């Protein structure tokens, strides 16, 4: 859970000299004694002294607190990265500012990972960071010459390790595609993005990136990973018991050579051998922990990353003062035709428009330009007060008034109800006259064809065919008389023969 | 300058005061039954005081009267894809070693996940199992574990207001305005008051026209076009799946963007299916624009025309199609509107021009009045039928009223006075008549007339002949003898040669 190769360190020199290592192994096992903070401060910081005082490397403070990536220790932190051999850490500049994070009261020194690259702060001897993060104070607590593991900070998590390079062309299309994810961001932190023409005051924000080492880096939203174990020909590293690291020539002989003791995971791939020996082992030891190594499949094509991240960042957010409105119209006139007025509108065609007459209201047809709209005829009369309200394209909402002549007395029927009552004008005044004459002349030749039935009456024709149902009906009146006859003499014969007792 | 169906108002219920250099002030607190009229006319609420001279009208005006729907409550629904994530593990950690190490997944189990960030949203994180192996790149010969986590987003930026309905209940459209200078148009429902402006609450009391079909309908409105439409949708809150109200969001400042708070939406949506190391997701949601029975601006659902109307509040409105009627009426509730009466008498003196238009009719006739005043008074000009009241400015003007008559004469007298000039002025002039509007193709009605006049249509005599005669008892007799005169001779003595066109076809040809 941290321990690496050994225990923590504990340091006697007021200032010491940290020999430069060549064995790859002894690097390893120098990174966990939490020494690289003091080659970056003994360097150019000009101080005096060691960090990470009887602590390790597990005992480092992280920003997030409870988080992934640490968990684990085979995960390079930037730090052992940039003492590996990888690229240089920047030097602190004045136009970077530090996100408001955690508390920095009690640290010394920490870092953060921008979009050039890595930077890092720190203050000189006898001082140390307040409680905000701009001037270091000097505090008398600070000069005991020793310095615990806590004082130093760490931003974010990362994992770092080697990678495959590629070519440009497969990176450019990538840095176009993240672009078109956030139509927001145009700034981040003096590095052009996009053109807003505008910026705003920068205020932080949490993003996972990933590192390729062509450019100012990929800013990652959404992604698939997948950790591969690998562990190919050099994963290993290890140590003796007690003493440390073995030697350098040990550790190249020992990939090739025969008899090796170790864990059976190494024993399966190295070539290793048995026989019989004794408590002599040759620096036995097993494969480190850690998950493995991250690759990313975004949308296709795959990269193995040189950094991998979730941090704060400085950035800006694009503004724009849209409301600038248009008015209603331009130069718009009212027309009247015959029975409905007509719009017309110049500066754009016409979306819809509600006309509201004198007691009506009708809607446009839409479409065009110079829209025809008609209300019911018949009730058009006088002077009315056309009043419009609508919305054209393009976002206008446009209002107009306005009147025009219409007729006063004038109702121009052909044969409706509408005359009946009004023989005054009646359109034509010359008109009434047709009308009588024709109703005069129907009604003599409407008379002339009663009199003919008068003297000559059509029902005589008729009086033919209901004296044969009288007929019928006498008829069958008198047929009653025989039964009354026969049936009563029947009656008086059989009375009269039995009568005579 | 007009009023029209006057009601008096309710008196002996104002407080009087007095002070401040004449100007005698007011309150009251009252009810009135003013009726609905037609769509261009006013009724108003014509005031008094005990002792004052003077007094102060308060007339509603409707424009339209269109079938407008209610709001039991209103969201926001923003277009949604989908979006996933997934990670692949080993079982050589002391992190995972078997799935999901309890019963259920709890937190994330994880960093870097794309939960933490601000515009990533709602999120159902999982876990499943996978192959592992050496030909999958693990060192264990056992199932390997994959999370995954879903969400959706908002590209582009389009965003619709939704409002679910169904009562669809008659409205109107009026201009309120105070007795002394203050005017406000507002839209009051039929059944709800429409809250205290002033001290004057006016409410309406329709006929609820049923519509003839009209299921849960929603009036959808995008905001950046202004597209609407009518679509179907669930009430507020429950999210059924197949209608628009899935992504239910209430504030248009995180719908846009969505956000984990401030909104509710339903699982089995962002479905996802595991492959042999990563994970894809495929969207089963249906956007607003196709989903069932999506109409349009124009549309004829059932009997009724339902096109666009531009207002402020309920910004679709249906429409009849030849004329109908609605027979409603307002309400006014007066609390403690205060009125200022100049309690000082002035001169008012006129006599009308000329008076024109209908017949009993659906906007009555106009009469012009001309008037001399040196006073800001009301007129409270009345007579045999209807009475009107308007304003009167200071020195010499002209003003228009309505007056409904009903015979083809007018000579009656009326008894016009403003502030306390009593006085009388005359009538005189010809009227014609005109009947009720047709219909006509090409045009789409938007209005529901509260009033159509009818029982009054049978020809007359005394008007159906003084211009086809003269003018006089006698004329009448002596015109009649003469037109019946007029045709006889002519129309027997054709008889003559009646049989020399009538005998062709029965004779030899
Ligand atoms: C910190 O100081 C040490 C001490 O010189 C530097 O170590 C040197 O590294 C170079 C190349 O890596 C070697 O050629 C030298 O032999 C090293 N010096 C010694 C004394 O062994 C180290 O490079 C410095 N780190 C910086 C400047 O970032
Ligand atoms: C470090 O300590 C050793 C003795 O342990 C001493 O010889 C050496 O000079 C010290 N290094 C310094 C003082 O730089
Ligand atoms: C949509 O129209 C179909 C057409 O028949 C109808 O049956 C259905 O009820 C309508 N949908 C709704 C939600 O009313
Ligand atoms: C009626 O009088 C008014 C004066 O206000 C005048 O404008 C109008 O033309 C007159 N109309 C007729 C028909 O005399
Ligand atoms: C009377 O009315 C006119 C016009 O409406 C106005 O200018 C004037 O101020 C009014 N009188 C008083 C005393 O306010």
């Amino acid at each position: 859970s941290g321990p690496i190769i050994c225990a923590g360190p504990i340091h006697s020199n007021k200032s010491a000299n940290i020999p430069h290592l060549l064995g790859y192994s002894e690097k390893i096992c120098q990174i966990d004694r939490l020494i690289h903070v003091s080659s970056w401060l003994r360097n150019h910081s000009q101080f005096q002294g060691y960090v990470g005082q009887r602590g390790g490397r597990s005992q480092v403070s992280y920003y997030p607190a409870e988080n992934s990536y640490s968990r684990w220790s085979g995960l390079l932190s930037p730090c052992d990265a940039d003492w590996l051999g990888m690229l240089v850490v920047k030097k602190a500049k004045g136009s970077d500012m530090i996100v408001p994070g955690p508390s920095y009261k009690g640290k010394v020194f920490f870092e953060r990972p921008t979009f050039d690259g890595y930077v890092g702060w720190g203050c000189s001897s006898g001082k140390s960071r307040t409680e905000s993060g701009e001037l270091c104070s000097s505090d008398s607590g600070t000069s005991s010459g020793l310095l615990p593991s806590d004082r130093v900070l760490w931003i974010g998590d990362v994992a770092c390790q080697p990678m495959t390079p590629i070519p440009e062309e497969t990176f450019l299309e990538l840095k176009s595609f993240s672009q078109s994810e956030f139509p927001d961001i145009c700034k981040i932190d003096g590095v052009v993005f996009n053109q807003c023409e505008g910026e705003s005051l920068p205020q932080p924000f949490d993003v996972a990136w990933m590192d390729v080492g062509h450019s100012h880096k990929i800013i990652m939203r959404e992604h698939k990973t997948k950790w591969v174990q690998e562990s190919s020909s050099k994963d290993f590293v290890c140590y003796k018991a007690g003493t440390g690291p073995c030697s350098e020539s040990e550790e190249k002989t020992c990939k090739t050579s025969g008899s090796c003791r170790g864990d059976m995971q190494f024993c399966k791939v190295a070539g290793c051998e048995h026989g019989e020996e004794a408590s002599e082992a040759k620096c036995r030891c097993s494969l480190v922990h850690k998950p493995g190594e991250v690759v990313v499949s975004y949308g296709g094509m795959r990269v193995r990353p040189k950094c991998y991240g979730f941090s704060r960042m400085m950035a800006t957010l694009e503004v724009n003062p849209p409301e600038q409105r248009t008015g209603q119209c331009t130069g718009c006139h009212l027309e009247c035709i015959n029975g409905g007025v007509r719009l017309i509108t110049l500066t754009s065609e016409l979306k819809s428009a509600t006309v509201c007459a004198s007691h009506f209201c009708s809607s446009a047809t839409s479409g065009k330009k110079s829209t025809e709209i008609q209300f019911h005829s018949g009730s058009l009369v006088g002077r009315t007060a056309i009043h419009v309200k609508g919305a054209l394209v393009d976002g206008t909402e446009f209002t107009f008034e306005g009147s025009c002549m219409f007729p006063d007395g004038c109702d121009a029927v052909d044969c409706t109800f509408c005359r009946e009552f009004l023989k005054n004008p009646q359109c034509y005044p010359a008109k009434k006259w047709l009308f009588i004459i024709i109703v005069i002349l129907l009604g003599y030749a409407g008379l002339m064809l009663l009199t003919n039935v008068l003297k000559a009456i059509g029902i005589w024709g008729s009086w033919v065919i209901a004296p044969v149902k009288l007929i019928f009906a006498i008829i069958k009146k008198l047929m009653r008389t025989v039964s009354c006859l026969m049936g009563k003499l029947m009656d008086r014969g059989r009375q009269v023969i039995h009568e005579e007792i | 300058e007009s009023c029209d169906e006057m009601v008096h108002a309710d008196s002996k219920l104002v407080s009087c005061r007095q002070g401040s250099g004449n100007m005698k002030e007011c309150v009251t607190t009252g009810r009135a039954l003013l009726p609905a009229v037609n769509p261009g006319q006013e009724a108003c609420l014509h005031f008094t005081a005990p002792g004052s001279p003077d007094s102060k009208c308060l007339k509603i005006k409707v424009k339209r009267i269109n079938l407008k729907c209610k709001k039991s409550s209103s969201y926001f629904v923003p277009d949604a894809r989908s979006r996933c994530t997934s990670v692949r593990r080993c079982r050589w950690a002391g992190d995972c070693q078997s799935g999901c190490p309890p019963h259920s997944t709890s937190n994330s189990f994880s960093d870097d996940w794309a939960g933490k960030m601000d515009r990533a949203g709602l999120g159902f994180s999982g876990c499943s199992d996978g192959c592992g192996g050496a030909a999958c790149g693990c060192f264990n010969a056992a199932p390997s574990c994959i999370f995954w986590r879903k969400w959706v987003e908002n590209p582009h930026g389009i965003i619709w207001k939704v409002s679910p309905c169904a009562a669809w209940v008659p409205s109107a459209v009026i201009e309120l305005t105070m007795p002394s200078g203050e005017v406000r148009t507002f839209h009051p429902m039929s059944g709800i008051p429409t809250q205290v402006f002033k001290g004057v609450s006016v409410t309406y009391l329709g006929s609820d026209m049923e519509v003839s079909g009209l299921t849960d309908l929603c009036e959808i409105e995008e905001l950046k076009s202004k597209k609407l439409a009518l679509a179907p949708c669930n009430q507020a809150g429950m999210g059924v799946v197949g209608k628009v109200g899935e992504i239910q969001c209430s504030s248009e400042e995180s719908a846009r963007t969505i956000k984990k708070d401030g909104c509710i939406w339903n699982a089995d949506l962002v479905g996802i299916e595991l492959r042999v190391d990563d994970a894809v997701c495929y969207s089963k949601i249906t956007s607003v624009e196709a989903v069932a029975n999506y109409s349009a601006i124009p549309t004829t659902i059932g009997g009724l025309r339902f096109e666009r109307s531009h207002d402020s509040l309920g910004k679709i409105s249906g429409s009849p199609l030849d004329i109908t009627a609605i027979r409603g009426s307002f309400s006014v509730n007066y609390r403690g509107l205060r009125l200022s009466l100049s309690e000082i008498t002035a001169t008012c003196t006129g006599e009308v021009t000329n008076v024109s238009g209908c017949y009993s009719c659906m906007t009555g006739a106009k009469v012009s009045i001309k008037l001399h005043s040196s006073k800001n008074s009301t007129a409270h000009v009345r007579c045999k039928g209807d009475e009107t009241a308007f304003s009167v400015l200071e020195g010499v003007h002209s003003y228009t009223v309505s007056l409904s008559f009903d015979h083809a004469v007018v000579d009656e007298q009326c008894q016009l006075n403003c502030g306390g000039h009593e006085s009388q002025v005359t009538l005189k002039g010809n009227l014609i008549f005109l009947d009720v509007p047709k219909f006509v193709d090409g045009s789409y009605m938007q209005t529901y007339h509260s009033s159509v006049p009818t029982g009054a249509n049978i020809p007359s005599p005394t008007d159906w002949l003084n211009a086809l005669f003269g003018n006089g008892l006698s004329r009448w007799i002596l015109g009649v003898i003469g037109v019946l005169l007029g045709g006889l001779a002519l129309f027997f003595l054709i008889m003559s040669l009646f049989k020399l066109g009538t005998k062709q076809v029965f004779r030899s040809r």
